[PDB]
DNA sequence: ATCGATGTATATATCTGACACGTGCCTGGAGACTAGGGAGTAATCCCCTTGGCGGTTAAAACGCGGGGGACAGCGCGTACGTGCGTTTAAGCGGTGCTAGAGCTGTCTACGACCAATTGAGCGGCCTCGGCACCGGGATTCTGAT
DNA sequence: ATCAGAATCCCGGTGCCGAGGCCGCTCAATTGGTCGTAGACAGCTCTAGCACCGCTTAAACGCACGTACGCGCTGTCCCCCGCGTTTTAACCGCCAAGGGGATTACTCCCTAGTCTCCAGGCACGTGTCAGATATATACATCGAT
């Protein structure tokens, strides 16, 4: 009737990350007294960019292993093979992960 | 009962857009899920500290903008700012 | 058989082979067991206090991951 | 005629990802350590928490051994000595080494 | 006109003149004590807030601050702090 | 008409102001409700920590024949005691030099 | 005379003498000036970002203390 | 008439409390670094900000030099080399050492 | 100063369990509207930062000569990797048991909120003493004597 | 064996400016009621974690041994420090100007909050294929001659 057909706010942003769930978590997160309207959309864009870039590195790392399904080994190799992410994710330890294939320079 | 909300399905959709035929196991999906929660908590901490330091009560988009500029290093943050601007310019319409 | 020797000599040798260590002195086992013991005391005290707050009697994955977060080494893959 | 065979072991362990310590010594060591802080009461353990503890501890020890091996290589040595791991623990962050 | 600009200076004066009768303090050390107490306050309050959020409670009660103070300061320092806090709440709940 | 106003610190018998700590917790957005005994506990913990650092600082100042605390004595007092050092290792102290020390191999003869 | 040349070589040797250093290489000066430049670059970048959020044009002491607080080296003695 | 005098210098400087690097070159260095981020607009500086910057930078550099001194001592030398300070900056990590 | 045994990499078969997809559902996101206060913006004051000038003087710079220490190399001894045969304990299945985790329902103590009151605490100002500096006397290392 | 000289430390004397005390004030802390909901608590139901046991086998272990490597030592040469001289820029004091930080008033838009409705995402199954493992094939790489 008089109620319009519901558009999700993610569809208004053209993004995939859930805007409404993030709005609820900012309301119960209690970081700030009030929650502005454009701020969860901006944050959602930031997460979409981060997940897209990390998944792109993970997909190329999966193509190097000739596998089409992502294992944590692919994330570990994708994360430490990018220096700007290495500054981002240096301090996190990744579960089910190995280390880089790095043998020290005295090989002979 | 318990809903146990996770970002699994959104990770699946963005994965489907960037790489069509690539799948993901459950442990790597949990890795992505806790990763998204962690970067969320850091950005919320930056917004909370900056909102309290300058005597503002609300987080607007400018606060998240300077927060993402502060926490992620280098050009990754700049392209994230570009993504945010393209988000906000389509959010304010319709 | 005392329990600190359950962390065997080939296991620590394998950990050093992952670390790029080519040759290993024989005196390293007691000291490496010492740092492993101090590390485990540090994490287990904090995780047990996180369990003690919730009036529970079982260490869950959430409390051990929070205790690792308070030492500055966050762990992914077990909840947030 | 054996020349060197450690190279296969190091590259095989850096391309494998499995856990390096057996689950039971880590389990009973963890329970003996946990009863020493909770004043004698016995605790139960979820399996995923204990597995996560082993993943974090093994990653931390691997990073500590790479740090001490850089300290060995800087002083002109080639074998890993205990003074190197002691100096590595001091030069690391004061909070990170001991809480 | 100026703002009030509240601080922690006068309590450092009272506790100093109680623990040591004849000892003074400079203004730069007063400012360093002021920033110290604000920092350790922010860590303890952030610890209690995160821990109260993790277990899905919404109130900060004295139990959450108790587990927070045992968690953050290392060793017997926290043990004595627990003792003094219990003595303080023992006096406070009387009236 | 009503009773005489007593400070809540006098109800706790403490020197740090519980009322100001309550005002800081209410405007600090940490939680939506604040329990009654939590600022009392905070006042106790801050009172003991200030007493510890001032006791070490007063002994450190009396060791340097001085009766008025300069930041140098605060730095020396904090870093000599291991238990506080572990807490305060991550904090730089203004006007603070490092502990008077030298590694033992540099001292050649005794 | 470049702007990093205001950091004189007796001053860097004075920093080394505080650090317990007996002898100092002639090559140390360039790298020490470089590490000073990169450290100051990262801190000044953080503080100027904090200033630009507040719509002010002057780096006050509060910006330097917050910018150092977010890198894990909090400084006491200039306000909270 | 030549005697070694480093011991009186180290004993005198480690009991000092004043700022040890000259103030004004540090000031113009901070201004010339500052002009590279605000796109040529001249920013002003309060004095207490530059004083705090000097305090944090000097304590950090002293901590870095003592730890690199532990590295140079470890190799049996007594002189501090650039490879030691570079190795110590790597071993402190990516967040505290490089930035 | 070339060829052969074998460790090492890769293609092929053949499955399983986890994975990606389908289905019912319920609760959380969305739509519309109202109320109230956070904050945006303009105007003004003054402050304190920047800029500049003159002289001082201690610090920087540079050069020179001497010697402490870095570094390459050699012999020795010790301790470590590797191989082989013995053991033992970890892991896997299989059952069983119950403490305690999780949910639900009730209620009350406890905490949010507002208005009047007053005093604790804060800004401004003043005074004298802890401390900064200089000078003279007892003490202490170096290295010639 | 032994101390002149320089250096270090300690002590007496002087001066100054920042600490601590005092006073007015104002707004924030306190008090007293009031109202609503988080959580404490009791209880019940059920998963999963611990305990036990057999069985197998891969992994741990001890020893013998050859040899790689740490370490003391030595010679050489190089580069850094102490000292002396000349230069310079930081520093201190003074002053002016104006950008901008800080405050107040005014206004209005944005967001908290309420209520209804519906659809996205989650629990639960389910069918099928990528990855794991075994097997065969050949390439490279080290060893033999």
């Amino acid at each position: 009737k008089a109620r319009a057909k519901a558009k999700s706010r993610s569809s208004r942003a053209g993004l995939q990350f859930p805007v409404g769930r993030v709005h609820r978590l900012l309301r119960k997160g209690n970081y700030a007294e009030r929650v502005g309207a454009g701020a969860p959309v901006y944050m959602a864009a930031v997460l979409e960019y981060l997940t897209a870039e990390i998944l792109e590195l993970a997909g190329n790392a999966a193509r190097d292993n000739k596998k089409t399904r992502i294992i944590p080994r692919h994330l570990q190799l994708a994360i430490r093979n990018d220096e700007e992410l290495n500054k981002l994710l240096g301090k996190v330890t990744i579960a089910q992960g190995g280390v880089l294939p790095n043998i020290q320079a005295v090989l002979l | 009962r318990s809903r146990k909300e996770s970002y699994s399905v959104y990770v699946y959709k963005v994965l489907k857009q960037v790489h069509p035929d690539t799948g993901i196991s459950s442990k790597a999906m949990g890795i992505m899920n806790s990763f998204v929660n962690d970067i969320f908590e850091r950005i919320a901490g930056e917004a909370s500290r900056l909102a309290h330091y300058n005597k503002r009560s609300t987080i607007t988009s400018r606060e998240i903008q300077t927060a993402v500029r502060l926490l992620l290093p280098g050009e990754l943050a700049k392209h994230a700012v570009s993504e945010g601007t393209k988000a906000v310019t389509k959010y304010t319409s319709s | 058989r005392d329990n600190i020797q359950g962390i065997t000599k080939p296991a620590i040798r394998r950990l050093a082979r992952r670390g790029g260590v080519k040759r290993i002195s024989g005196l390293i086992y007691e000291e490496t067991r010492g740092v492993l013991k101090v590390f485990l005391e540090n994490v287990i005290r904090d995780a047990v206090t996180y369990t003690e707050h919730a009036k529970r009697k079982t260490v869950t994955a959430m409390d051990v991951v929070y205790a690792l977060k308070r030492q500055g080494r966050t762990l992914y893959g077990f909840g947030g | 005629r054996r020349r060197q065979g450690w190279l296969k072991e190091i590259r095989k362990l850096q391309k494998s990802t499995h856990l390096l310590i057996r689950k039971l010594p880590f389990s009973r060591l963890a329970r003996e350590i946990c009863v020493k802080f909770t004043r004698g009461v016995d605790f139960n353990w979820q399996a995923q928490a204990l597995l996560a503890l082993q993943e974090a501890a093994e990653a931390f020890l691997v990073h500590l051994f790479e740090d001490a091996y850089l300290l060995t290589l800087h002083a002109g040595r080639v074998t890993l000595f205990p003074k190197d791991v002691q100096l590595a623990r001091r030069i690391r962050g004061l909070e990170e080494g001991l809480g």
